[PDB]
């Protein structure tokens, strides 16, 4: 091949990478213990040590073996690959290791990861499997994991918040992190509020940004199909009254309007407050046809002065 | 310490996380998930071969014994 | 490989308490096994007490009730915590971890480490 | 998912099962020191 | 995180609902033999 | 000795067959690979169920000869 | 089930068995015949799993033959070069398992055959 | 379209300039457009 | 939803096609009273027929 990703990978290394791929954890054991000739950061053919190889195929016994090893390299890119597949136990794992329990690499921003040169979220001589501004909460956020995104904000990390090409897509992977449901209602203590300021400001960089147009009016899209959810989930009128009237005053719905949020007005739990609150007085004319509605109002017609 | 508002909203938004997650479950199956079951059952195999690889062992250490002591 | 060094060595009179201490890796979800074992003089080796990859405990007949085989947070490190001392407990203690499920078998365990003392004044 | 959750599942119960410490009776069987 | 949907859920409990979660039979059949200091009604982060 | 164009190549390469394995990883699972998850759970009750009871008929015979002369 | 196939032969010549035992395949089920020699103890001649592997004794290996029909629904030992030493109630045992080659758990379940071998 | 996978696969300014100018002469953008 | 179901339909009425149809001409009825959750009995009416 013209790409030598990976020397020659002796059979030493080759069977240890055989063992810990397929799982087969007395052979990992025993090459961990006994074995002093081996080293466990040999790669396969595409560059993946033993670790990211039991972190692929969801192999915890074998990922709790080599994390007991100490001198392991590409432990980031392992939690990394884990919380992209929503292994929550080796993310568990994972996040007990020197690495991470005794630093602060959860916690630090995206910019003091760059910043910092650790090149510890790699996964090969040079370059990390996701971007280099994705953080482990942004990555378990993007994908929607939502224990993995519990566990990270109880390890204490937060989204940024925020060459000229890698920062625009630094700052829609922040944003993609921000507008997914497993953040907005595990971060805030008013989801369906910063929800809805959220989407109000992907439309606003939707206009601003036109060759990433269509990334934040997906964003956008996902905030207002939140807000929509949630105010589905209501079972009684209190739930609803809590959506709409917020913490009577309907604050959400005209935000939602204002925001051109048009599913979460048009959905029958608002609809049904929007008419009781439109027949104040008129609760037995809600029921009446439109032909008694139109009658109703040629009499208006006729006695309006009389009216006035 | 919360009021009427936050309990209702933290009722709303744990039933939002459950349903999303059962929604999630709902989800077609993918390949990997299905790769991810067979190195299940592959490193079932490898414990449950080296379970009997060391019962063995063990019974074989006391015939030994005993083919001595006769 | 793992130089551990059990700790813990030293006399106490009989009837008291006393702690040990190895630096055996212990597992959560791999399936490995933890012990204590007694090497009394002119007796043999026998099992004091195991721990299971999950935390389960095997206690011999002769120490049951009265000592107690416990680990950290970390499994890095084994503790043996002796109460009620009497004349019988007294060997040269070593600490042995082997791989599966078969934790109360004495056999497959591997006794790599030097060993402590501990002795009982009567 | 949920179907391939329960089975996985299923095979971790069965791990655990089959896994579980019954080498007692083995242990038991060094009465042979008895010989 | 702003809402705690469950303490600090000690190692004891900890074990019991990982054993109960993922069927550790043997696990939960000897804490619910022989362990008196385990609430069997405690609650994971959920 | 590489040029950085290689090095670039050689990065952009790599990721793109890693989000193609990914990519086929989320395809939608075939009925064949269940037939090849189904296989192997045939495969391994076989390697468990295999009969190694010798291990313990030879140990009761000796424990009966021995037996005899105690 | 009726063991069959009793008589009397000369030493170094051979007789069939045949006990009506119901075997299966994909079941995991072990069919073997058995040996009570009179002032002797009860001990195992041959075994057949449900997969139709074979085990037999070190005392009559290559000599004897365990065997059943199609249906295995009948089963069938041959006995080839009968001397002095094989000479017993051939019984018929069934059991569950793998556990084929351990003569523990079997129910024998028959009259038995009466063989003798005449010198 | 494995040309506009790889293509999209760029993480940076170099990346981008890398797959676009070839070895600022835009080659493989005018070879996209001829072909 | 609950009576509008097959598994009820089928297992609870000694004359389910009977039942079934008056269940659709009801939910059919409330679809046209209740304007708000038209949809919801529209769906429950297609499920009896
Ligand atoms: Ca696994
Ligand atoms: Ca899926
Ligand atoms: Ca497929």
């Amino acid at each position: 091949p013209a790409f030598m990703f990976n020397t020659s990978l002796t059979a030493e290394e080759e069977r240890f990478l055989d063992a810990a791929e397929y799982g087969n954890i007395p052979v990992v054991r025993k090459m961990l213990e006994e074995s002093k000739t081996l080293n466990v950061n040999c790669v396969d053919y595409m560059g993946q040590n033993a670790l990211q190889l039991a972190v692929g195929n969801e192999h915890l016994e074998v990922t709790e073996l080599l994390l007991k090893k100490e001198n392991l390299a590409r432990i980031g890119d392992a939690l990394l690959l884990a919380i992209s597949k929503g292994y929550v136990r080796i993310v568990e794992a994972i996040l007990n290791h020197p690495g991470f329990a005794a630093s602060k690499r959860l916690t630090l921003s995206p910019c003091e990861q760059e910043l910092q040169d650790d090149d510890f979220y790699a996964y090969d001589e040079d370059g990390t499997r996701f971007s280099p501004d994705i953080t482990p909460i942004i990555l378990a956020a993007h994908c929607q994991k939502y224990e993995v995104v519990h566990m990270l904000l109880m390890k204490g990390a937060r989204i940024e918040r925020p060459d000229s090409f890698s920062h625009s897509r630094s700052r829609i992977n922040a944003y993609k992190g921000l507008a997914s449901p497993a953040y907005l209602s595990l971060s805030s203590e008013d989801p369906v509020l910063t929800a809805l300021e959220l989407s109000n400001e992907l439309a606003k960089l939707a206009n601003i940004e036109k060759e990433f147009k269509n990334d934040y009016r997906k964003l956008s899209m996902q905030c207002k199909d939140f807000v929509v959810g949630v105010l589905d989930l209501c079972r009684d009128s209190e739930e609803v009254e809590a959506i709409l009237n917020g913490d009577a005053s309907l604050s959400r719905v005209k935000l939602a309007i204002k925001y051109e949020v048009k599913k979460f007005v048009a959905h029958p739990n608002c609809q049904q407050q929007l008419l009781t609150i439109w027949y104040e007085n008129l609760s037995g004319l809600r029921e009446q046809t439109i032909a008694i509605k139109c009658l109703v109002v040629l009499v208006v017609a006729l006695g309006l002065p009389f009216l006035a | 310490q919360p009021t009427r508002y936050q309990q209702i909203m933290k009722r709303l938004i744990k039933r939002y996380v459950l349903k999303a997650q059962v929604d999630k479950e709902n989800d077609e199956v993918n390949e990997g998930e299905l790769k991810e079951i067979k190195q299940d059952i592959s490193s079932l195999r490898y414990e449950l071969l080296e379970d009997k690889s060391q019962a063995t062992e063990e019974l074989a250490i006391l015939i030994h014994k005993l083919s001595e002591k006769l | 490989q793992v130089q551990l060094q059990e700790s813990g060595g030293g006399s106490v009179q009989s009837g008291g308490s006393l702690r040990l201490s190895c630096a055996a890796s212990g597992y959560t979800y791999s399936r490995s096994c933890l012990g204590w074992f007694r090497q009394a003089p002119g007796k043999e080796r026998e099992r004091v007490a195991t721990i299971d990859s999950d935390g389960s405990t095997s206690y011999a007949d002769s120490v049951k009730g009265r000592f107690t085989i416990s680990q950290d947070n970390a499994k890095n490190t084994l503790y043996l915590q002796m109460n009620s001392l009497k004349s019988e407990d007294t060997a040269m203690y070593y600490c042995a971890s082997k791989y599966g499920s078969r934790c109360q078998n004495s056999l497959g365990y591997m006794y790599r480490g030097q060993g402590t003392q501990v002795t009982v004044s009567s």
